[PDB]
C-alpha cells in the first residue's frame, strides 16, 4: 500500500508484524524474513549475533519453500537432511513467541524479559541440534531456553 | 570469459534440476553430478559486501570451482575455502595474477601453476 | 482471488509438477530392472498397492517370489501415478494462470476507473 | 493482453525464434513446432507441400515423444520402426538447419538460398527414406539435398 509502503525509507530499524504469524498464536507475531535492522552487520554486533540470526533466518526460509510441498506430496520422499529442518524449524518458530509482560491478560502467562546472550546461545543451541529431543510444544510461549527444557519435563505428562 | 562461460553453463543445467535435490533418493549420478557441481557454483557466487574483487582473483576463484576442484569440498566450507585460498593467492602469489591480468587470459602455463597452488591448498585444508 | 494468493498457488503447483514429473521418471527406471529380473524370478505414494494387500489381509522360494513381483507392481504403480499427478498439476498450472491473468487486467481497470472517476468530479 | 491479442488479429504467422534451438547450435533458430502460418491449408500450399509439412511435424512431433525414453530407460528397446522415426527426424531436424550468406563475412561456410520446389523434395525424400543410409552431419548445414549427398561423400 503507498502508504506503508512509503514510509519504509525513514526508518532505521523494521519489526514487520503478520496475521498469518499471529493467526497461529504466535505472539509477537514479527515476521523473522521481513524484519529488518541496519545495524545487522556483524562489524556493529558480531558474528556470533550475526552468524546465528543469519543461521535462524536461512532455516526458516529454506522451510517455508517446503511448506506448500509437503503439504500435497506428503513427507516420505523427503531427505532426513531436510525433514530435520522442518523439526528445528517449526521449533525455532515457537522459540520465536514469547509471553509479553503487558499481555498477560491475553495470554494467560507471566511475562518474561530475555536478555541478549540468552537469546543468541538458545538458539545458537537448537541450531546446533542440541534440543532435537524435546518436543516443538515445550519451545512455545516460554522466556529463555530453560523454561523450553522445563516445560518438555512438565509436557513429559 | 575463460571461466565465465563454463559457469554460466553448469549453472543453468543446475537450474534445470535444482527443485529436484531436495528428494533426490535415487538419483542417476549424471544429474547427481550437476546437482553437486550446481550448489559449489552458487556457494562461489556469494559475496560480502564493501570488498570488491580484482578481476584476476575473481577468475582464480571461480577457476576453482569451476575446474571441479571443490567438488568434493563440503558446501558449508566454499566460503571459508574460498576466502584463505584468495588470501593465500593475494599474498604469496601476486606473480600469477599479475600473470593472468597482463596475458589477459589464463595460459596454458598459468593453468597449471593454479592446478598445483589448489591441489596442494585443498590438501593442506583438509588436514 | 489475489494476485498473492494466486501467485502462492501456482508457486507450489510449479514445484510439485517438476517433482512428481522427476519421480515418474525414477520410477520407469526401477521399473526397467525390474521387468528383466522379473523374468527369471517367475521361472521359480504409490498407487493402491498398501491398500489394496490391507483390504484383502482382513518355504522361502516363495519370499523371494512375492517379493521380486510386488516391486514390479509397485515400480509400476508409483510410475503411472505420478505420472498422472504432473498431469495434474499441468492441468493445474495452466487453468492458474488464466485466472491470474484475467485478475492482472482487472485490477489493472479497476484501479485507473478510480482514479478517472475522481478526476472528473472536480 | 489486450496489446497482443489486438495484434494478433492481423498476423498471418508466427516465426518463433528459440534460445533452446540455438544452443544446440541449430541455426536459423527458429522452432519447427512452436512457429506457424494461417496459409498452410492444402486449399493453399497445395496438397503435396502441404502434406510434407503436416509430414515433417509429425515425425518431429514423435520424437519428441521418445526422447523422454531414451534417456532414462536407453535408447534400445526401440522398434525397427521407433528406430527410424528417430534417425529420420534427427536427420530432418537438422536438414531444418541452414547456412546464410548474411553469416559468410566469417562463417567460412557460403550461403544457401533453398528454393520453394527444393525444399519440399528434400524433405520428402527423407521422409521418403531415400536418404536414410546417409548419416546425420551430411545434412547439417546445407542448402538442397544434393549437397546432403555431397557432404557425405566427403565424410566417408
Ligand atoms: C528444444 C529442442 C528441440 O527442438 C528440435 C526441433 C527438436 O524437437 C523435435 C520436435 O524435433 C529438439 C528436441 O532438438 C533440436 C535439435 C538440435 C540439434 C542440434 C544439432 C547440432 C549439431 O549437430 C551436428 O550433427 C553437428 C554439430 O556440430 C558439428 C552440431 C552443433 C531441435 O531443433
Amino acid at each position: 500500500d503507498p502508504a506503508p509502503a512509503t514510509t519504509f525509507a525513514h526508518l532505521d530499524a523494521t519489526t514487520v508484524l503478520s496475521r498469518a504469524i499471529a493467526e497461529l498464536g504466535i505472539y509477537p507475531a514479527v515476521d523473522p524474513l521481513d524484519s529488518t535492522s541496519r545495524i545487522m552487520d556483524p562489524n556493529i554486533v558480531g558474528s556470533e549475533h550475526y552468524d546465528v540470526a543469519r543461521g535462524v533466518q536461512k532455516i526458516l526460509q529454506d522451510y517455508k519453500s517446503l511448506q506448500d510441498i509437503i503439504a500435497i506430496l506428503g513427507m516420505d520422499e523427503l531427505s532426513e537432511e531436510d525433514k530435520l529442518t522442518v523439526s528445528r524449524a517449526r521449533k525455532i518458530q515457537r522459540f520465536l513467541s514469547q509471553p509479553f509482560q503487558v499481555a498477560e491478560v491475553f495470554t494467560g502467562h507471566l511475562g518474561k524479559l530475555v536478555p541478549l546472550k540468552e537469546t543468541i546461545k538458545g538458539f545458537q543451541q537448537i541450531l546446533a541440534g542440541e534440543y532435537d529431543h524435546l518436543p516443538e510444544q515445550a519451545f512455545y510461549m516460554v522466556g529463555p531456553i530453560e523454561e523450553a527444557v522445563a516445560k518438555a519435563d512438565k509436557l513429559a505428562e | 570469459k575463460q571461466v565465465a562461460g563454463t559457469m554460466k553453463l553448469e549453472l543453468a543445467q543446475y537450474r534445470e534440476v535444482a527443485a529436484f535435490a531436495q528428494f533426490g533418493s535415487d538419483l542417476d549420478a549424471a544429474t547427481q553430478q550437476l546437482l553437486s557441481r550446481g550448489v559449489r557454483l552458487t556457494e562461489l557466487l556469494k559475496q560480502g559486501q564493501y570488498s570488491p574483487m580484482a578481476i584476476e582473483e575473481q577468475v582464480a576463484v571461480i577457476y576453482a570451482g569451476v575446474r571441479g576442484y571443490l567438488d568434493k569440498l563440503e558446501p558449508s566450507k566454499i566460503t571459508k575455502f574460498e576466502n584463505a585460498f584468495l588470501s593465500h593467492v593475494i599474498s604469496q602469489h601476486q606473480a600469477l595474477l599479475g600473470k593472468i591480468r597482463t596475458d589477459g587470459k589464463i595460459s596454458e602455463e598459468s593453468d597449471a601453476k593454479l592446478k598445483e597452488i589448489v591441489t596442494n591448498f585443498l590438501a593442506g585444508f583438509e588436514a | 482471488a489475489t494476485l498473492k494468493d494466486i501467485t502462492r498457488r501456482l508457486k507450489s503447483i510449479k514445484n510439485i509438477q517438476k517433482i512428481t514429473k522427476s519421480m515418474k521418471m525414477v520410477a520407469a527406471a526401477k521399473y526397467a530392472r525390474a521387468e528383466r529380473e522379473l523374468k527369471p524370478a517367475r521361472v521359480y505414494l504409490c498407487g493402491a498397492i498398501h491398500s489394496s494387500v490391507a483390504k484383502q489381509m482382513k518355504l522361502a522360494n516363495i519370499i523371494y517370489y512375492s517379493l521380486k513381483e510386488s516391486t514390479t507392481s509397485e515400480q509400476s504403480a508409483r510410475m503411472t501415478a505420478m505420472d498422472n499427478a504432473s498431469k495434474n498439476a499441468s492441468e493445474m498450472i495452466d487453468k492458474l494462470t488464466l485466472t491470474f491473468n484475467r485478475t492482472r487486467q482487472a485490477v489493472i481497470t479497476k484501479e485507473l476507473i478510480e482514479i478517472i472517476s475522481g478526476a472528473a468530479a472536480l
